[PDB]
């Protein structure tokens, strides 16, 4: 007690006491501990606060996995009691039954299985309360399928359950958890649908046919006025176990008379809902509500059951007082929803979903209703918010709705439509949804209306110079969303004018920058997704004060979000789509454009020495991209590399970490591959230090992976002034390759040697065999090094150019070459039966919900074959013996020498 | 006539390694019970698609009418798990097929333009209805229903999809 008191900051260190005693004799620290918690001569919060003590306790080690029978019996014992006593306040049971699953999940049946007895005993003789729950808790910790039927624990758990559903004299109370045992029990259904076994999958069906008539008497069933608020909750559990039936079980176990039935019985109830922490009650239990509809979907709905779901939901969606304060406080969070980027799911969140599913004939219908719906209810306001977000809902389904009637109550609903924007009186929120959601119902009835294509342009018109003048942004907060959507179908580039076209660019543009100003971060991505499809709408001509804007608009937007992922994306992607139908003579004033923000953006971070930045990360890119970009014809103009070589020089010297190094290295690389060879000759002793050092022991083999591309440049552009700076190059490059250890980047190292050869030879085996590294000359290892690769190697592509290389290192006839089982042998020798070898083995010649996991499961290109360059190789050198060949040939095995012939 | 693409598989590999649960839990619109179909479905507002997260990192979607979309939703869903305390990258999106549907509307004697081709079409009407044929250029799943329906998987891009149509268009004409 005094030391619980003293351990329950002065009260951490007090409690470290009784860590350093548990520290000792822990077995039987457990059993003191616990009597704490059982005696009565304790304050009821400082037995918690020993329970609480007790789960640290438990951890360390009575679990092994994070590293005495009498006492843990002992505990489990006085537990029972202790939390399944009613006296017992909720705190002291659940900080109990936290013990319980604690234990049982690790311990449970080796050391105690009757301890579902126990829970048997007191559910059923006792009817506990607690118990059931604390049962249904527990069920997910240790009720397998097999000790669900084999154990045969779930048929108790299922008779208990219906014996309890039998009890009309048990309080609601019970009952509430008791369906959620039900549900519980239903996982364990879930997953035996697949593969059945006669057994188990005959006690399953009668199972669900038991369960489904209890469900519908106490579907029937009322509850007293008194007692309301409850019957919500007991009425949500319910519906959410027909949900889990329907859609987890073959159509078989489910019959389309009890889809009727509950689909008619949960409109009902539903109704009566609608007629009533009291509204977040009703409001959560409503969503399951309707969920089971939406699952029950398929079967027939009469008129008047249409029209008592729409004036049912059409009071439920409506939004509460304080999420009109928040959306009218602030509208960043506004798009987050909008978008599905919000994680709140309510009823106006489900209802959208539900009308998606519904097949034609049901689908049409509910829009005829819903059109007639809403001129009735013009007058009241909220009602046409939450109405038409629900009309947005239909329209959303993919498929057609046809009607007679259905033609002239469309153009009455768009004359209503527009009065909704013409008028001044509007609240705030129905316009941004009325905005929202017209686009909808124009690509819903694309084809049907005849005026469809000047009334394109003329919606347009009035809803983004609405989106001009709103002293609240929330407005244009919806504008913009909308105008992706008008962009789905609206090809208004091809329809509009050019100068129709770009004056709606200008327009929005004004209206990003308005918007933008205060955007939070969770918005960045819809802004800039309108940027693109904005973008995309430019029209050989150039303008070039609209596309400096829409740059500036890009890279000012991306500036502030650049951790986010959809900014990052679709940022390059606007780039590339700017870089379109672009000369060399365009090209300049895009050098000017650019390349200032960019370097701007590196030479900032200098400050940070170029560590790395979501933004600088992001603007490499944007310049690899640039690069990229570059019209066919021609070179890269120098006053290009002029800008671009001494950030990007100093971006790789200073900056270590890899993945930066690396998107730096690819737009590096890039640039000098294009760039005209005359430029680069003075920057080539630059080249050469960055170079070098990404061939160096400060920067790690990451960041060595794509150096590649950039070796290929440089011999590129010319090789003049390359060959006295090769010796340099080799041995940078080598005394990388020895100390890097990972293997696909060293694969990719070794990859570079194949031009280095095709050019000479000679050059660079005299200069690594002459090169001593610690009085040791690196050929030898690079030799053996070269041999693991090949034990190794993945990749005939690269294989080709080693055909390519060992030609040039064949004739060299380097004398030195020539010169557990453990394979030493000089390589000339070596290389030969293992080539062999691997064309012997190519002589042999080796040849909907489920599919998607499966859906998941070099330098330079040779025409010919491994086979036609190794037999031309082999005829032209076995019959020359060329590089003391005749040894090697003539004490060559036959074991797969007349397997090369094929 | 060219054929609406009726769904698409796009594939992407977000940068780490998530926990299913956490999705399950934060976003919790994801429906997770392992060791059936172990791996978290998802679905948005728009476009309307499902979309399996895997822990191990990359995904696959569905749903989309079109590349845009695929992409776009792709994109959101990137972005969701982002805000669920992981980082990922949206690299390497791909889309591994489509599949193309389109009716002609009038039934043609298939019997002989079954044989016509023979090594390719296989056709058991009353084992279930169609018939299945390959194409050469490129290689393409047709399903050619006496009904007049047209199916078409295997592709990766609209082109390979409309030059298949045509292609096996005069033969079934």
């Amino acid at each position: 007690n005094e030391l619980i008191i003293g351990a329950q900051h002065t009260r951490e260190v007090a409690e470290t006491q009784l860590l350093q005693w548990c520290d000792s004799d822990a077995s039987q620290v457990f059993k003191a501990l616990a009597n704490v918690a059982l005696q009565h001569e304790a304050s009821l919060e400082s037995r918690q606060f020993a329970l609480l003590s007790l789960r640290k306790l438990i951890t360390m080690y009575w679990s092994p996995g994070f590293e005495e029978i009498d006492v843990k019996d002992f505990i489990r014992e006085v537990l029972l009691k202790l939390c399944l006593n009613d006296n017992e306040n909720t705190k002291i049971k659940n900080g109990a039954s936290y013990c319980i699953v604690q234990i049982s999940a690790v311990d449970f049946p080796d050391q105690w299985p009757q301890l579902l007895t126990v829970i048997y005993d007191a559910i059923s003789h006792q009817h506990s309360l607690n118990a059931m729950s604390l049962l249904n808790e527990i069920y997910d910790d240790v009720v397998s399928e097999e000790m669900f039927f084999e154990g045969g624990i779930g048929l108790a758990t299922m008779e208990i359950v219906f014996k309890v559903l039998n009890t009309e004299t048990s309080t609601l109370i019970a009952k509430i958890a008791a369906l959620k045992l039900l549900k519980a029990c239903l996982l364990q259904m879930s997953s035996h649908n697949e593969y059945d076994e006669a057994s188990r999958k005959s006690f399953v069906s009668q199972c669900l046919a038991t369960s489904l008539q209890i469900l519908g008497q106490l579907l029937t069933l009322n509850f007293g006025n008194v007692d309301v608020i409850s019957q919500l909750k007991f009425k949500s559990i319910i519906y959410e176990n027909l949900v889990f039936i329907k859609n987890d079980f073959s159509r078989k176990h489910f019959s389309s008379e009890l889809q009727k039935q509950f689909k008619i019985m949960a409109i009902q109830d539903l109704e009566n809902v609608t007629h009533i922490p009291l509204l977040e009650t009703v409001h959560d239990c409503s969503i399951y509500i309707v969920e089971f509809l939406t699952s029950v979907c398929t079967l027939q709905f009469s008129v008047e059951e249409m029209n008592k779901i729409i004036t049912s939901l059409t009071i439920l969606c409506q939004l509460s007082s304080e999420t009109r304060e928040i959306w009218t406080s602030d509208f960043n969070t506004f798009v987050s929803k909008e978008t599905g980027l919000a994680a709140s799911y309510n009823v106006r969140d489900q209802a959208n979903e539900f009308f998606t599913s519904l097949p034609n004939p049901q689908l049409s219908l509910i829009f005829k209703v819903v059109s007639n719906d809403i001129e009735h209810s013009t007058c009241n306001y909220s009602t046409l918010e939450s109405l038409l977000y629900l009309l947005q809902c239909i329209l959303l389904n993919d498929d057609e709705i046809t009607g007679e009637n259905i033609d002239q109550s469309l153009q009455i609903l768009i004359k209503t439509l527009e009065n909704i924007l013409v008028s001044q009186e509007i609240p705030e929120l129905i316009l941004a949804r009325a905005i929202l959601t017209i686009p909808r119902v124009l690509d819903k009835f694309i084809d049907a209306l005849p005026d469809i294509k000047p009334l394109t342009s003329a919606f347009l018109a009035k809803s983004l110079n609405l989106a001009l003048k709103s002293d609240k942004e929330l407005i244009k907060s919806a504008t913009l969303i909308a105008f992706t959507y008008y962009c789905y179908f609206a090809e208004l580039d091809s329809v509009l004018g050019p100068e129709v076209c770009s004056e709606t660019q200008e327009k929005v543009i004004r209206i990003i920058n308005q918007v933008s100003s205060d955007a939070e971060e969770d918005t960045n991505g819809a802004l800039m997704e309108v940027l693109s499809q904005v973008i995309s709408y430019n029209p050989p001509h150039s303008r070039k004060e609209i596309l400096q804007a829409e740059f500036h608009l890009v890279f000012t937007i991306s500036s502030e979000d650049p951790a986010n992922v959809q900014v990052v994306v679709q940022s390059q992607e606007c780039l590339e789509k700017l870089l379109d139908n672009i000369n060399m003579d365009n090209y300049k004033n895009y050098i000017e454009l650019c390349l200032p923000s960019f370097i701007n953006v590196l030479d900032s971070n200098n400050a940070n020495n170029y560590r790395y930045s979501p933004l600088l990360s992001l603007v490499l890119e944007f310049i690899t991209v640039f690069l990229k970009k570059k019209p066919n014809d021609g070179f890269l103009p120098d006053e290009i590399n002029q800008y671009l070589f001494e950030p990007l020089a100093k971006v790789l010297a200073f900056s270590t970490e890899d993945e930066t190094l690396q998107l730096a290295t690819e737009a590096f690389s890039y640039l000098i591959f294009n760039t005209d060879t005359r430029a680069m000759e003075p920057r080539l002793m630059d080249i050469m230090k960055v170079l070098e050092r990404l061939l160096s022991l400060e920067v790690s083999d990451s960041a060595a992976m794509n150096v590649g591309p950039l070796v290929v440049a440089i011999f590129t552009r010319f090789s003049k002034e390359i060959q006295p700076l090769i010796g340099r190059i080799l041995e940078a490059v080598v005394v990388r390759l020895i100390k890097t250890q990972n293997i696909s980047t060293e694969q990719n190292l070794l990859s570079v040697l194949c031009f280095l050869t095709c050019n000479d030879p000679k050059q660079t085996v005299d200069f690594l065999s002459s090169f001593q590294i610690d009085n040791t000359d690196a050929l030898t290892l690079v030799m053996r090094k070269w041999i693991e690769a090949f034990e190794v190697i993945r990749g005939e592509k690269r294989i080709k150019e080693n055909i390519v290389a060992l030609s040039n290192l064949f004739f060299l006839n380097d004398k030195r070459l020539q010169k557990d089982r453990y394979v030493q042998v000089p390589l000339y020798t070596k290389i030969i039966k293992l080539f062999v070898s691997e064309l012997s083995f190519q002589s042999k010649q080796p040849n909907d919900y489920d599919k998607l996991k499966e859906y998941i499961d070099g330098l330079m290109d040779v025409k010919e074959s491994v086979v036609q360059l190794l037999v031309r190789f082999f005829k032209e050198v076995a019959s020359k013996d060329v590089s003391g060949f005749h040894c090697i040939y003539e004490t060559l095995s036959d074991s797969e020498r007349k397997v090369l012939s094929e | 006539i060219v054929p609406t693409l009726q769904n698409i598989v796009a594939t992407v590999t977000l940068g780490c390694r998530l926990d299913l649960k956490t999705v399950a839990l934060h976003a919790r619109n994801a429906e997770y019970n392992p060791k059936r179909f172990a791996a978290v479905i998802m679905r948005i507002r728009e476009p309307k698609t499902t979309a399996l997260i895997f822990a191990s990192g990359k995904m696959v979607v569905t749903g989309a009418k079109s590349e845009d979309d695929s992409k776009l939703a792709s994109r959101k869903y990137a972005r969701i798990i982002q805000k669920i305390g992981f980082a990922a990258k949206f690299t390497d999106f791909k889309i591994q097929n489509i599949v193309g549907s389109c009716d002609v509307k009038f039934p043609i004697r298939l019997e002989g333009l079954a044989f016509s081709h023979g090594t390719f079409s296989s056709y058991e009407p009353e084992l279930f209805p169609g018939l299945i044929y390959r194409m050469v250029k490129p290689k393409i799943v047709l399903l050619i229903f006496v009904s007049g329906k047209i199916v078409l998987t295997g592709a990766k891009q609209r082109e390979e999809i409309y030059q298949a149509f045509e292609a096996i268009y005069p033969v079934l004409s």
